[PDB]
């Protein structure tokens, strides 16, 4: 039984970019969201084939081509290319910097969402523990925890045993 | 009983940057900067380039007897010359107009060397005695192969005036010449007359040259010059010579015409029967990536060349176990 | 019938941008919040009005005169605007790009701080339902409801009218 | 009782592209690309263009007696020329520095012709006999108005020693050239000397030309070329003319005061009396969008020019079904 | 009372950037999240260093060395000089906007995650003010607000007193 | 009891711009325009400029009498002219390939002057009174020190065969010069000879000069030009003079060494002792922000010019009072 959101990944969840870790009596296991993890990984392919397929490539050919009486011009093409291999540099390191920020924060935030997602169906039925986790003030079995991941866990049915674990302490 | 929220981890060690961040370790990452070439040289769309082993354009198109092995090819991409020929003007002189040319003839469509004067038809003059040191084939005194060094015959040299009429329907490049000499009795010795000339005249073109009598340093022993100058004969027009000494006439044009244009490209990389829609000096890069840091001189629907050693953009989760 | 926020947007909510929506006994209807909308509306127009506004323009004429000898000036002349009109192109295209990303995401953003501002007035009077709305722990008239979108809700009138309820279940 | 939190959704399809989502709907939306030009010419910050149609600049200044439709426009901001206009050089020959000459001409803030060596001042020379089949005048043999082909009179032609000194307070334009016959019988009956020149001397200008008495391919008809020459005379500054043959003198020079750089466009469009701070050889552009996709040769404070279709940033929200 | 981040920043806590201020019966105080705060200016600072440091200079020397007939090729080099000024104008406005937008996001979403952090933590054992303060329902000593910005908080450990304090309504 | 969570606030007044908000007062802010400029010209990369006071580049080659000699400048970095020098050519005349050659001693590694052709040398012809009112060097009639105006001595004026091989191992530009006279009488009354020529010849250098006699507008009092050409003589080869009148030989030669290329600068800003890496015509720059709005014509490695007030990035917190 392991830590979630505010705290690090987990290398044991293979199927997926985000999801689930549960823990019960029956035995503890991961499952990826595949509906979220999709959703990232065709936003973010989309997101490296946007800085790839919106450059507009025209055929050019550079060549220094100029005499010893021509060296004004020399310079001029010189000055030239290196102003475009400036801007162009420029351009692509700080594009990939903003990028590369805006990449991880989406993650994030993709993350906090789910969390949100079980947050609202668990409501007091569980303890928000402060790192991603949920404790049940029930039990959960494998059944109830899919339940829990697909969106369709039944509240009520578990006040019955909630309260009085809560009144317990 | 607890479930909780949470993110893939692997055994990826790939960095990225961030605005904020520096050095950052992803689960997956994408290179958006192309650093791979062939090593070769190769095709442009389908097209070969113009290989020219130590000779130079200038001894291309002249006909330098030191390089007589690419006297074939009709259709070129891009002009491949080494960074300085060796065999360029055997005879030291000038080629007027000599880049300008050459980037006329950075890519050529289709191209076909012709002969427009033929040697033979000099009946007063002599032809076959233009051949010197400074240009040797087979140890022996040779000279340019595609134009004729005219010297007086029977110690006259009567005023040329030859003329041709494009009869191709193709652009015709003539090229042509003028002998600088040292004195006057050398002057004489070759020609009869002493006072030169060489009228040229197509519809645009209205040259006359005169020869410069000085004195200058030996250059492949030689301190005569030439000066060699060129011309786009368009279809049905005619070029008019005229001229009583001094004169380098033409042998061969060249059908030519182009429609693209190119770059003339200094390498020594040799051709690898590849092709490819960029290319550069050290070799081609057959990639689609935005953003390149090959070398600059490419030539082609290249990337965006970038003065960077990697553009890495995030593409996984951050990797933290 | 009704929807929320969650579940997508209102076509019958024509007053502004962001908005709410309730259901007493007294009937239904839509009310635009327009703070909210109006700090959208100024933002959105200030960004479009930068982007343009941004603009340097000088006064430039691009006709070429170069002659049948000067095909090498005419070339370099050609790289350099072929060069600029590459960069321009790339760079507006993506420019669209991130800012119609981070558009969206403002709208999300405003939505759910809406949301949050109702979370906090009402607190244990109403149930949040997991959708973007909130089920009454007590009965709110269509003039209670002024008072949640007013920020003048007084949440101790219900506190215990709530707690009845609430524990009736 | 429930309370919701929602958004705006419409009757709008106007889509977006994001940077990880492709085709989104949005409420209201914000296209920045222009693509609306008026299809006509138009003036430049309430200053006309100068429309030369079907008539060359080198025409326009020398007077081609086929153009002679417009010497009498004070200010331009930019030239309009045909893309290959019928009236050039009627005489065949070549126009010296003539891209310069008519950047130069791109724009101008006050033109006027003047005459600075009247034609009736020709005391030893024949004025009015140099004409030509090539530049004929509604049927008749002519020649460009602007400049005089003299003639010997009385089988004689005096050497000429005319100058001129630019007694107004802006600069002047000057032209004139240079008449090379074909043979030294045509030479003699045109001008009486067998060997001429033409010396022009300002303090800037160190000239002297010589005739090229060669044999060319006839271009309209005529072998003879005709060269033309040009110049800036400052204020009180003197042009010296000397000559004894092939000389094409000036009659008329141009008062030029250039406060301005422009460019020459190349259209057919026709001028529709509207005003615009930016124009294009297919119509104007009245916009403040940052960005146009319409023609690359823009004259004017214009948006950028992009190769894109659509540029449209997302105003509203998501649209639902 | 006195005011959290809902209501602007405070001139008084002058050895941070993000923090908490407490009242108790001891008196009162403001504290800095040390560890916080010095990340976020790390990453700020990294920001601004990037925007230098990504600037490849080279040497390069704008002159103009034409004479009267080459006016074209001096319009030529002068359309260039302009060409890239227009493009790095219009990009560094552009950058400084959107980094700037970024900038101000970065410290909103920071002080409200701190926030949060303390809202998951206290539960029911405080009332949320709306304003980002909390008003316990029990009394909470130097160290019990040491714990609370430590993230080591004993719900449980004041369960009992607080349930009565609301109770008492 | 109570916690609450809160941000910084402090007296800046610092304001940044956002793209969705104007004028945001913040904590901390950070501007990387650069625009102080240190009022002063100095070094670039600890070499010092070349400034020529009012004397033009073409003077101090020449040695215009009224430009100092101070050849105790061995090496500069670059190059101040004043707008419009007022000592450039004395007497009136053209500079060959001017703008080129200024281009090229933009940064000189190493240079030195060096008699070549020494003036006693000048036996049979009058070395010493080739001198004119308009190159006064001290209220008395002088001329370029640099380049001797010879002339006929004892009514002849034979003709000139000078050579000069450049024994050392770096580059030398040589200058020279020719004079075009007003008339035959001048002509002869300096040059004994009536038609004249100037050949000089290199191993790349094959140059014909004829003087062109004609009447010009005076300028500086002279009616007579003087044409100067340079050549770059590389070592171990030689240059050869030939002449027999209107020639303006050499004296001194310039030894030069080139691996760099820099730019003239026109200021007037005095030089400040002051140690750079980036210069503009009114003030150097230190701190290498990566933008800068104080003048386009900088030279060295500076900052990218824009046209902006400020660029200000937001680094704190929005700023409550
Ligand atoms: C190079 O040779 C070509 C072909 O011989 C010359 O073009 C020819 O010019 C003659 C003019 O004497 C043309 O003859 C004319 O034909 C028209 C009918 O099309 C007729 O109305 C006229 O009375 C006259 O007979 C001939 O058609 C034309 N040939 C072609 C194929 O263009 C050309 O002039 C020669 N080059 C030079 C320097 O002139
Ligand atoms: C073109 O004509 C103008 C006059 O229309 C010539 O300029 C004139 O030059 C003369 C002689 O240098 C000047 O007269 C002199 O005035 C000075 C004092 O100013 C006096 O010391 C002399 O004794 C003599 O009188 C006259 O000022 C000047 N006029 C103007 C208006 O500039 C000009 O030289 C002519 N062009 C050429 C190429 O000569
Ligand atoms: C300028 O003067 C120099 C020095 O005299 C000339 O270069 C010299 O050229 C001579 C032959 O013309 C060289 O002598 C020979 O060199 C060859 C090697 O190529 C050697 O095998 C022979 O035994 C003999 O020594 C000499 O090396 C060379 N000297 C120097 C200093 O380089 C040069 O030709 C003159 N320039 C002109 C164009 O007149
Ligand atoms: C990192 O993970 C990859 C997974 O592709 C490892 O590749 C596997 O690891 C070993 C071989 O090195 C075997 O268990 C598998 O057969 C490999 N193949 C695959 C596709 O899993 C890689 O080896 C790991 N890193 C290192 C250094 O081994
Ligand atoms: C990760 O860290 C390395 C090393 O700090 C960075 O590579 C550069 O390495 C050189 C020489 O060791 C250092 O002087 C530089 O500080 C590093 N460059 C930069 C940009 O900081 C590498 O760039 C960093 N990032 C990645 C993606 O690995
Ligand atoms: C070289 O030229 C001479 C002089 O023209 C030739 O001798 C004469 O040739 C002309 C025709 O060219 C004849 O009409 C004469 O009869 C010849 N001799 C005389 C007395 O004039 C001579 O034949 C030429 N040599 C060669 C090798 O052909
Ligand atoms: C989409 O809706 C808009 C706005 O409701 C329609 O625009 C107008 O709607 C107003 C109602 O106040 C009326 O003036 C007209 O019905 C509409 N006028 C015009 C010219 O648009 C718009 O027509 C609708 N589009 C469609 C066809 O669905
Ligand atoms: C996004 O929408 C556009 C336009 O609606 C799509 O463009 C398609 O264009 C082709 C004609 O070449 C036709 O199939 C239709 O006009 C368009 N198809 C659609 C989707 O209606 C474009 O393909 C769409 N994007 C994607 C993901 O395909
Ligand atoms: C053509 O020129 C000739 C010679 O200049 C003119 O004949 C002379 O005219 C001058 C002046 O009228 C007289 O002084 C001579 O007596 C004439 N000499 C002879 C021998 O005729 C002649 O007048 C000119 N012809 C025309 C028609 O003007
Ligand atoms: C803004 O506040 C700063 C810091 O309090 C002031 O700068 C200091 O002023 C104090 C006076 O209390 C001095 O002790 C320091 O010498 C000043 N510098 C330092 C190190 O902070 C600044 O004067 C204030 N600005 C205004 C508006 O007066
Ligand atoms: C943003 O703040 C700046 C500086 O505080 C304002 O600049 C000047 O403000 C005064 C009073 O508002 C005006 O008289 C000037 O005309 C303003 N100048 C500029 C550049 O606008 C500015 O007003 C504020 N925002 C705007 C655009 O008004
Ligand atoms: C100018 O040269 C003349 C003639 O060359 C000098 O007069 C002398 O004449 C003799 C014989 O004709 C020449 O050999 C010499 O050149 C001169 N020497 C003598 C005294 O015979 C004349 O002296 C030279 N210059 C002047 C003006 O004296
Ligand atoms: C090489 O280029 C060809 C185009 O002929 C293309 O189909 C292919 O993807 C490229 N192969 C690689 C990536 O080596
Ligand atoms: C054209 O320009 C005028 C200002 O001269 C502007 O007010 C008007 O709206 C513009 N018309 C178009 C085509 O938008
Ligand atoms: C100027 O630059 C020098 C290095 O060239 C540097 O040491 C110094 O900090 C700078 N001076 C200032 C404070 O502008």
């Amino acid at each position: 039984a392991i830590a979630g959101f505010i705290e690090g990944g987990w290398q044991g969840m293979v199927d997926g970019w985000y999801g689930y870790h549960h823990s019960n009596e029956q035995g503890s296991g991961y499952a990826a969201d595949k509906e979220s993890t999709q959703k990232a990984i065709d936003g973010v392919t989309n997101k490296v084939n946007s800085i790839i397929d919106k450059m507009n490539t025209q055929f050019e050919a550079v060549g220094r081509e100029f005499n010893n009486l021509e060296r004004r011009i020399e310079n001029l093409n010189k000055k030239m290319e290196d102003g475009f291999l400036d801007v162009w540099t420029y351009n692509a390191e700080l594009l990939v910097l903003m990028e590369n920020e805006r990449t991880l924060d989406f993650h994030d935030s993709n993350v906090k969402n789910l969390y949100d997602k079980v947050r609202l169906q668990l409501r007091d039925n569980a303890k928000e523990l402060g790192n991603g986790c949920f404790e049940f003030y029930h039990k959960c079995d494998n059944e109830c925890m899919e339940s829990v991941r697909n969106g369709t866990y039944d509240y009520p049915q578990y006040s019955e045993e909630a309260r009085l674990k809560r009144e317990e302490i | 009983d607890q479930i909780c929220i949470g993110y893939h981890a692997n055994n990826s060690t790939e960095q990225v940057d961030t605005i904020m961040e520096k050095n950052v370790t992803v689960t997956h990452a994408q290179d958006i900067l192309e650093k791979t070439h062939n090593g070769k040289l190769c095709d442009l769309d389908g097209v070969k380039p113009l290989i020219l082993r130590d000779c130079s354009v200038a001894g291309w198109l002249l006909g330098n007897p030191m390089c007589d092995e690419f006297i074939n090819v009709p259709e070129w991409s891009y002009i491949v010359e080494k960074a300085n020929p060796a065999n360029d003007l055997c005879y030291p002189g000038n080629f007027n107009d000599y880049e300008e040319l050459k980037h006329l003839l950075s890519r050529i469509n289709h191209f076909e060397k012709i002969q427009i004067i033929p040697k033979s038809s000099w009946s007063d003059h002599e032809a076959s005695s233009g051949v010197s040191s400074a240009c040797p084939y087979q140890g022996t005194p040779s000279f340019f192969r595609n134009v004729i060094w005219l010297i007086k015959k029977n110690n006259t040299y009567p005023t040329i005036k030859r003329s041709y009429n494009n009869t191709n329907q193709e652009d015709l490049l003539i090229l042509w010449g003028i002998h600088h000499s040292n004195d006057a009795a050398e002057q004489t010795k070759l020609y009869q007359n002493p006072t030169t000339y060489i009228s040229v005249g197509t519809s645009t073109l209205n040259q006359r040259l005169v020869p410069k009598i000085a004195t200058r340093s030996k250059v492949n022993g030689q301190s005569g010059r030439m000066d060699f100058f060129w011309t786009i004969l368009k279809p049905n027009d005619a070029i008019n010579f005229e001229s009583n000494g001094n004169f380098i006439a033409p042998e061969y044009a060249y059908k030519i015409v182009k429609k693209g244009d190119s770059a003339i490209m200094k390498s020594e990389v040799e051709y690898g029967n590849c092709n490819t829609k960029c290319q550069t000096p050290i070799g081609a890069i057959n990639s689609s990536m935005p953003f390149h840091n090959i070398h600059p001189l490419t030539i082609g629907e290249c990337p965006k060349y970038v003065k960077s050693n990697k553009l890495v953009l995030a593409t996984g989760l951050r990797n933290s176990p």
